[PDB]
C-alpha cells in the first residue's frame, strides 16, 4: 500500500470498536489495529469507510 | 462477540468489545456461571418465539 508523498500518517474515520479492532497478537508482541470487513462490523460503521 | 460486560460474582469475565474465546468458555463452566445481566440493546436483536 505504498503511497506517494512524504509525511505523517493518521486516522481518519477510523473509529476504534466498530471500524477497527484490538487482537493483539500473542506470540510475536508487534501488535496492530487490525482492520475488519463490512461484514462483521454492524451499521455503525459500515456507512463508514 | 458480546457488546456488554459479561461478569458475574463481582469477577469480569468478558469484557466490553472483546469477543468470547475459549478460555472465557472455560471459566464460565469452571465457575458454574449461569445468571447474567444483559442490556436492553441486546434484546432489540432477538426474535421471539411463542
Amino acid at each position: 500500500v505504498i503511497t506517494e508523498v512524504s509525511g505523517f500518517v493518521r486516522f481518519t474515520d477510523m473509529i476504534d470498536g466498530q471500524t477497527i479492532t484490538r487482537q493483539t497478537d500473542e506470540l510475536t508482541g508487534l501488535s496492530s489495529l487490525v482492520v475488519l470487513d463490512s461484514a462483521e462490523r454492524t451499521a455503525g460503521g459500515k456507512d463508514l469507510r | 462477540t458480546a457488546s456488554f460486560d459479561i461478569e458475574a460474582n463481582g469477577k469480569v469475565y468478558v469484557e466490553k468489545g472483546r469477543r468470547i474465546t475459549a478460555r472465557h468458555i472455560r471459566q464460565l463452566e469452571k465457575d458454574d456461571v449461569k445468571l447474567i445481566e444483559v442490556p436492553v440493546e441486546y434484546i432489540a436483536g432477538k426474535v421471539v418465539a411463542k
